[PDB]
């Protein structure tokens, strides 16, 4: 009585490439739901992600035109690009370059990747070149952000196209509380966080990030 | 009376605001009223809000 068991991370099971499960144990009664809900809100709310912001195609002036050789318009290219998954190690703002010529799909794998930038899904499609001598060269801009940022509300030449940012690795978070079996005790819980990210964020890192943000923002109540 | 006319075409992307009027197919019109962050919406036990 008047003393509480402290939680811990028991195992980070990686069920698939982008689907993960985290187990927290033990938890006193009445904390299962509290921590589950707090962590769900934090994780869905603010995780630092990376996303494409500006595109600069060679022979296009604005996104509403079309280019000869490609199948889709420029709008669909921007849309497909908006969902690109990529991680950057050190730099907070990087520039990738894509060059392609010849018939076929243009996967993300054709990006001239640098040493640090890493593409997570090298089979993601971008466009279909339908001519033996139709080429596309573009310069993608990737930034680091913390949520949603529409093109309108941010803050030069006529060659830049602006896409909307969606910096958020997590996509769906669920959780379950279930009784566990410590050496001997009743009403001792165990929390299971099921996570479905887009592949750009390591689970344990994400959960530690949520814990630290919550705690260091809760610090404003002690010694008020 | 006119010497020359110049026409310019603007393209705009009206996105969505609290105030638009979206409706179903069975005459259940309604004025959208707020844009809640995803973490506040009801979610079933599977996790899909």
């Amino acid at each position: 009585v008047t003393e509480f068991l402290k939680p811990r991370l028991v195992d980070i099971e990686q069920v698939s490439s982008t689907h993960a499960k985290v187990t927290l144990e033990p938890l006193e009664r009445g904390f299962g739901h509290t921590l589950g809900n707090a962590l769900r809100r934090i994780l869905l709310s603010s995780m630092p992600g990376c996303a494409v912001t500006e595109v600069e195609i060679d022979g296009v002036l604005h996104e509403y035109s079309t280019k000869e050789g490609v199948q889709e318009d420029i709008l669909e290219i921007l849309l497909n690009l908006k969902g690109l998954a990529v991680r950057v190690q050190g730099k907070d703002e990087v520039i990738l370059t894509l060059n392609k010529s010849g018939i076929g799909p243009v996967t993300a794998a054709d990006i001239t990747h640098d040493g640090d930038v890493e593409i997570v899904k090298p089979q993601h499609v971008i466009c279909h070149l339908t001519d033996e001598n139709a080429s596309i060269s573009m310069r993608i801009k990737v930034q680091r952000g913390r949520g949603y940022v529409p093109a309108s509300t941010r803050i030069r030449p006529i060659g830049r196209l602006l896409v909307d940012a969606c910096y958020s690795p997590v996509e769906r978070i669920a959780y379950n509380v279930e009784a566990a079996r410590v050496e001997q005790r009743t009403d001792l819980d165990k929390l299971v966080i099921e996570m479905e990210t887009n592949g750009t964020i390591d689970p344990e890192e994400a959960i530690r990030r949520a814990a630290t943000i919550l705690a260091e923002q809760l610090e404003a109540f002690v010694d008020l | 009376g006119v010497l020359k006319i110049v026409k310019v075409y603007l393209a705009v992307k009206r996105r969505i605001q609290p105030g638009d009027k979206m409706a179903g197919r069975h005459g259940n019109k309604g004025v959208i009223s707020k844009i809640n962050p995803i973490e506040d919406m009801p979610y079933d036990e599977n996790g899909t809000p």
